[PDB]
């Protein structure tokens, strides 16, 4: 995250971190949305053009964490997976379409103080919360600049901007599997989410019911935080379908 | 720059 | 799926310090 | 994530 803030404790229940078991780097971000399920971008495990292809014990997912680099003792809990999901027609040749995978924990996890799910929209929820204008939120571990590393869980609120600004801001081929957040040159405020931020969680809060929902997960951006460039979202509603097929279907 | 994991997790 | 409810914000009615910024948007 | 091709 870039020009955001440190995370209170218990902020972000649901922030978890991708790590590599060799090296032991921080692949990418990710949200838990089950006692068994945690949610990325697809491009996290698989991304042929630089050779990425992640399995199962390759990757750890570590719940609960705050600080970046240490291994909060007695406060994080580090689970093995059991099965990772990309979707079916992912792109990773074009745009990067439905950027969005699902992993099945080893075994649940137990909820706690700092570790919680996060709620996945429903038609009417993502239906009266992604218009333009309102703000999200993205927590995040990556880069501090384009191009050093924070100390501490980061966090940013952005605005949601409509498509056709979005689509005017890249050659890229947007499609409806996406949304753009993120300040103009001129909004006078700045931020945006940065390499090693992927897979991590854009959340809104119902004005409704008080709850936190999942309604993007940090996709793509031509850098981070660029004036007249916005970073590029997975429609998690849009993909809703898929999601909870496979929970189900398995 | 992590700090070593308890092998449990390996 | 008790979802999005923090344990220790909204459980307890405590508020983030940016969260206000979300909800004067909407 | 950093796009530009
Ligand atoms: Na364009
Ligand atoms: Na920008």
């Amino acid at each position: 995250i870039v020009e955001g803030s440190d995370a209170e404790i218990g902020m972000s229940p649901w922030q978890v971190m991708l790590f590599r078991k060799s090296p032991q780097e921080l692949l990418c971000g990710a949200s838990l949305i089950s006692d068994r399920w945690v949610l990325t971008a697809a491009h996290c495990l698989l991304y042929p053009p630089w050779d990425k292809n992640f399995t199962e014990n390759d990757l750890l997912v570590r719940i609960g964490k705050h600080s970046r680099t240490r291994y909060e003792r007695n406060i994080e809990k580090i689970s093995m997976l059991e099965k990772i999901y990309i979707h079916p027609r992912y792109n990773w040749r074009e745009n990067l379409d439905r950027d969005i995978a699902l992993m099945k924990l080893k075994k649940p996890v137990a909820f706690s103080d700092y570790i919680h799910p996060v709620c996945l929209p429903d038609r009417e929820t993502a239906a009266s919360l992604l218009q333009a204008g309102y703000k999200g939120r993205v927590t995040g571990w990556g880069n501090l600049k384009e191009t050093g590393q924070p100390s501490v869980l980061q966090v940013v609120n952005l605005p949601i901007v409509e498509r056709p600004v979005c689509k005017d801001s890249t050659r890229i081929r947007i499609t409806d599997n996406m949304f753009c957040a993120g300040y103009k040159p001129d909004e006078g405020k700045r931020g945006d989410a940065c390499e090693g931020d992927s897979g991590g969680p854009f959340v809104m809060k119902s004005p409704f019911n008080n709850r936190w929902y999942q309604m993007g997960i940090v996709s793509w951006g031509e850098g981070c935080d660029r004036d007249g460039k916005y970073g590029f979202y997975t429609h998690v509603f849009r993909l809703k379908k898929w999601i909870q097929k496979v929970i189900d279907q398995f | 720059d992590f700090e070593e994991i308890p092998e449990e997790y390996l | 799926a008790d979802c999005g409810l923090r344990p220790l914000f909204e459980k307890k009615s405590l508020e983030d310090k940016t969260e206000r910024e979300l909800l004067e948007s909407y | 994530f950093x796009k530009l091709p």
